[PDB]
């Protein structure tokens, strides 16, 4: 199935983090309305945050999680998450390599926000 | 196996 | 119910980054083992990052999220949430007032890392 | 904070499914729009299901699961997760006593159907 | 990334339910540790539960769900939730076809029991 | 669990 | 945080 695609209600201010966990740099880009609204890239084995930004999700609400690593596409994982109706998390994890352990780059998003 | 290539294994 | 207790595998490492979302100055605090591992103290009402930490899980696995906002404990709201039987996550939210967004601080605990 | 309450799509078929893990015997309101539209009372010690229906979330899409003990409202954990941005979950456990199992009612919400 | 796999506790009792919501019929296996446990076969428009069983995770606590319909294995998507630190569900939804509602056969998992 | 969470305990 | 600071707090 289609993973790190998320619809949030349009014209949302929403956080985007993203941690790195691997030997190879990480590549996250993240789209809305299919265009690249932002990109992270960094490299750490100790979940340093190689990104994080405010953005909005536009007249679509259609955002997007793509990673690649030296220009390969990973494996994404994801879901969201609803806490007392309200709070939400849209959560993605990927992998670069063949151990499996899917935090190579970790992408959290987070609304509704101030 | 090299410099990239201790420093690689290390990593890993 | 008891919110923001989690148990993670022990011995393991975990990273725990806090996000502010209201006026009201928050403070974090991370428990491990009923052990105060960190503490973050921010504000911002743009989603800024008020901490961001590499922690040990130790011998009892035991780690609890602990917001308050001028001495008072805020009410908190949890879960956690497995992606491929591997990618871990512990999430809070947490409430400082009325208007129940419950982001005034979030705090996202991740792992397994590297 | 508020939990057992779950905002889905208007008009919209959902199933909702009540299991029991009590000695006493469990009492599952499901309300649409502030209005009963199902009710199962039933009691198990071992997971029985108390009731399967469908329903329809109607003009707002509001849903609350209240659960009733011997006329006492058990005390509500909740959380609605997403997977491949279509599937959704709404779920709650329930606690009519002392030993904090939340398990003496859960009952999950799922839609779409069909 | 690998669906439908969850690792239990040891030794630990849980219930599995399936619904269909499908003009296939579904079948549904739940191996622990590797091995048939239970086999649930029906068909269903209307979400209705074509089967519920409790299992026990055994010594190596794997619990895998797998769904094919007329031997074409569905595609699976699938997480772990876990609230107040005590109840967990584990969720699967499968698509048979090509509408993608991964509803086809949606599989409950919830623990503990009693 | 307490002096009510007793009470309660008992009572059932 | 004085008088009106105090005031903003209740009300808020
Ligand atoms: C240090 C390793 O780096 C990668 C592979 C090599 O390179 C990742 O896929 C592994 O999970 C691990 O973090
Ligand atoms: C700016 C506001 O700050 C608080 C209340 C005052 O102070 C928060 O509870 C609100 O959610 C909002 O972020
Ligand atoms: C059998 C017990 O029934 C209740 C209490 C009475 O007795 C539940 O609260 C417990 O969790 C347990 O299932
Ligand atoms: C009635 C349909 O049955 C299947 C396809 C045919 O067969 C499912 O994949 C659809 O989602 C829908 O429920
Ligand atoms: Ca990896
Ligand atoms: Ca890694
Ligand atoms: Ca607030
Ligand atoms: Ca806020
Ligand atoms: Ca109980
Ligand atoms: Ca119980
Ligand atoms: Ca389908
Ligand atoms: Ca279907």
């Amino acid at each position: 199935a289609t993973q790190g695609v998320f619809t949030l209600p349009a014209n949302t201010r929403f956080g985007v983090t993203a941690f790195a966990n691997s030997s190879g740099t990480q590549t996250v880009n993240v789209l809305v309305n299919n265009e690249t609204a932002a990109t992270f890239s960094g490299q750490s084995t100790n979940n340093a945050v190689i990104g994080t930004q405010v953005l909005n999700s536009g007249s679509s609400g259609k955002v997007q999680v793509q990673v690649s690593v030296n220009g390969r596409p990973s494996d994404l994982v994801s879901a969201q998450v609803i806490l007392t109706n309200e709070l939400n998390f849209a959560l993605v994890g990927s992998e670069d390599g063949t151990d499996n352990d899917y935090n190579d780059a970790v992408v959290v998003i987070n609304w509704p926000l101030g | 196996x090299x410099l990239l290539x201790c420093l690689x294994c290390l990593l890993k």
